[PDB]
């Protein structure tokens, strides 16, 4: 399960999820468009998306225990990027020996956990961060790429989509890096040459 | 001297019965220091003109000879947009070329032109003049048409009975997709309040509740979650969880749907019904009053503004702002010009019989 | 050691399906500094007692095994009289012989006896103190058994809301028969304000009438005449000639009943709904909300005193001295005596059966 759904690591961790048949639960803020938002990430293989009302809720609990079970399986680990009260909800939604790992933290808010799921559940909170985890240790990062590198123009993993300008001479180099800048909410920005 | 034509009745009854297209002649060379003659440019048909028309509305202009005919009759239509055509020389505050709507009810707007006194008017930005004063919009006619009741309306109730808390406290309301409603969720959104727009289910509803949404409902459940027990701890959690309480009900169906939305309230809820669903009585469960603290009240715009001068300004004046910078939107109506060719009387009975195709703005 | 008796329901349900007596041991010796020991003199069944014991009443005893259960118990009944017989080494408020009610509600009043401190309870005069401080009159066991709800129900509603103007103005109550009914009756009277009771048709219709303006109704009419049209104009002709105003409405009833008496109130009208004595909801026509300004509201006498002790104290004081002084008179119970030979438990649900006999006291 993970929070911050329509972020670019949730939709590869969406995508990943599917190769490896690994199903997931996506977790969104409301939104006007929904529908749409939802469909987007299933379309990657998000199995289920539920918003953070759902997220939330006491009552909607027993039917997502409902789709772990159908599955024979069981929910073993929560991707946190959010904290507050969205990592209180996927960290309920575990099942007893879960780990919770937290990559990110939208704004202010601290990882917030009820005592009874460390206690009762043998849950595990723990931090995640690329760059210290690959510093010393070349042969997992350069293993981890060849797979990444085979599925992908396997044609079986789609990149997210960058919006591209070339610097052609058209503006300066660091004029091009400041409107992707200014132009973050449109889109994953990628300079090209 | 004025040629113009007004839809009247001399005696109460059903529209398709009982209006007729009177004649009458105003001249436009002898005004009085503070008279005004105005042309419409356009009148909406709502339920409380109907229900005017048909003696069952207990506000009602009089009847009178004054339109040439022999038997007294009543003028037609509470609100509408008019065009200031000639003012009288103590006539400061309007001028030729000026949009208007009328200052009180029963004026009689389902006709092409008026003479009045100029405190008989409320003087709204024509689109000339937003645009000279520098605002990105000027009003569209069924804005202006469309103006004085129901925008009014969603905002007072909202505004001047229970203070919501700014970005913790909810309203619940039915008739989720009426103009009052769109108003509603859209001042909500305006004013940052949570809520809640209950709506009658429908093959679109996935079109209808993003609608909602981006208007400004928080969430959107059908009558069929309004009324069933299984959905109902789910509404109890997005209030519980937001921290804020659901203060005020708007009701404007009766029966089953105002048992629904009266359960959802918190404890010392207010409840406002203004309107209902043909014959369906406001239905309370007793325990709601005994062990919730529940209220309920009317609203009825008219009556509350009647006497009320600064508080129909200061309203207007606000939805009048958000109209030029574009921060609120009507539903568009379905427009009817009166050129002549057809009875003026005949176009407001179309527009009575039409009713649920949506609103009916007959235009000049 | 006194063995008492207590009535008690470990599981929510209908009194005739839960409710046994179990035997209890009080010490009587060697009481606490504080403590007080009381028997009761009796206790009245209440709607609101039977509600607690069904489960839809939100105010309860905590079930416990205090009884000597092995199941956690509740015992039953609000109200009662009980009969001070002795008092520990540091009650100086109290002494043998003394008239005590509950100073709070979820006592468990269904029962033989009970072992508090004196902070537990409220003192009565009894009849030999009221003589010697030279009342005309003194308390019976059924005026001081049903003193703490009803009464103060009854003027609280009347007194608290909106202010009749002595000699003027009217209220209009439904359940006219019920004791809160026949105590809104006689305070009306007292206080000179006039009023309507709406009683259901009976074959002693006459009688009863009869009773009802005895102890102060001005007009008695049948829940026939409440739902008459052609009716209404008699009721108004009555309000006219008394130069005053229908302002309050009392309702115990619910559904078409609640209707009948909110329709009748003069324009700006308050209705207070303090039962349902059918299942039946509030029901209100649209109209007298927007058109009419009616207001809708509830009234629950336990949640209205929770934080008014002075409120509660200066009402009780009023019905009190109105009983000495022989202004006021109790609504009568049918009396059944507890002496031993049927179960405490089955007097109680014999009792909850004969409810529309009229008012039960179970006595000692
Ligand atoms: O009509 C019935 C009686 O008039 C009436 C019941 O009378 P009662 O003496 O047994 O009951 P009371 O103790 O006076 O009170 C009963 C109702 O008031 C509510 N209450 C009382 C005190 C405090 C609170 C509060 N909120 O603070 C509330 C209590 O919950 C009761 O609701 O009822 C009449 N009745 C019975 N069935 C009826 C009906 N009227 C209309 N329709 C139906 N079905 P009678 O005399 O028998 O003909």
């Amino acid at each position: 399960i993970q929070n911050g759904g329509t972020s670019a690591v949730g939709k590869y961790a969406s995508q990943i999820g599917k190769l490896l048949n690994f199903n997931s639960i996506s977790v969104i803020r409301d939104r006007p468009n929904l529908d749409e938002v939802v469909a987007s990430l299933k379309e990657l293989g998000a199995t289920q998306v539920i918003t953070e009302d759902q997220n939330n809720s006491k009552e909607f609990g027993p039917t997502i225990k409902e789709w772990i079970k159908q599955s024979g399986g069981e929910a073993k680990l929560a991707l946190n990027c959010v904290g507050g009260k969205s990592s209180t909800g996927i960290a309920r939604k575990l099942n007893n020996n879960g780990l919770m790992l937290t990559y990110g933290g939208m704004s202010f808010q601290p990882v917030t956990i009820p005592t009874s799921l460390y206690i009762f559940k043998n849950f595990t909170s723990a931090g995640f961060w690329v760059t210290e985890l690959l510093k010393n240790n070349k042969e997992l990062k350069t293993s981890t790429l060849n797979q990444i590198i085979a599925w992908y123009e396997e044609g079986k993993l789609t990149d997210a989509k960058s919006i591209e300008t070339l610097y052609d001479g058209t503006k300066p180099l660091h004029e091009l890096y400041q409107d992707g800048v200014a132009n973050s909410k449109d889109g994953k920005q990628l300079i090209t040459y | 001297m004025i040629t113009a034509q007004a839809v009247l009745y001399t005696q109460h009854g059903e529209p398709k019965d009982v209006l007729f297209t009177q004649s009458f002649e105003i001249d436009d060379d002898n005004l009085a220091p503070n008279e005004v003659i105005v042309k419409t440019l356009g009148s909406p048909v709502n339920p409380s003109d109907i229900n005017q028309i048909q003696g069952v509305y207990p506000s009602k202009p009089a009847k009178t000879t004054g339109f040439g005919t022999t038997e007294p009759a009543a003028p037609c239509g509470n609100e509408g947009l008019f065009e200031v055509i000639k003012v009288g020389s103590n006539v400061s505050s309007l001028e030729a070329g000026d949009w208007v709507i009328p200052s009180h009810v029963n004026f009689g707007t389902w006709r092409t032109h008026a003479l009045g006194n100029d405190d008989d008017f409320i003087k709204l930005p024509n689109p000339a003049q937003s645009k000279a004063n520098g605002k990105p919009n000027g009003l569209t006619i069924n804005q202006g048409a469309t103006i004085s009741v129901n925008p009014l309306t969603a905002y007072l109730m909202l505004t001047h009975y229970v203070k919501l808390t700014p970005g913790k406290d909810w309203f619940i309301q039915n008739g989720g997709t009426s103009a009052v409603g769109k108003y509603a969720s859209q001042i909500g959104k305006l004013l940052n309040f949570n809520s809640i727009s209950v709506i009658r289910d429908r093959p679109n509803l996935d079109e209808v509740v993003a609608s909602l949404k981006e208007l400004g409902a928080t969430q959107v459940i059908t009558e069929d979650q309004n009324n069933s027990r299984e959905f109902g701890p789910t509404i109890k959690e997005w209030i519980k969880q937001s921290g804020g309480e659901a203060k005020l009900a708007l009701n404007c169906v009766g029966g089953k749907s105002s048992t629904g939305i009266a359960r959802k309230l918190n404890n010392n809820g207010l409840m406002l019904t203004y309107g209902g669903m043909s014959f369906q009585p406001v239905t309370i469960p007793t325990s709601l009053y005994i062990f919730k603290n529940f209220t309920s009240a009317g609203f009825w715009v008219t009556e509350l503004l009647k006497n009320n001068k600064e508080l129909k300004t200061s309203t207007l004046n606000q939805i009048i702002a958000w109209y030029e910078e574009g921060k609120l939107t009507d539903a568009k109506s379905i427009e009817t010009l009166y050129d002549g060719t057809k009875p003026l009387h005949e176009l407001y009975q179309d527009g009575v019989a039409n009713s649920k195709d949506g609103k009916q703005l007959i235009t000049y």
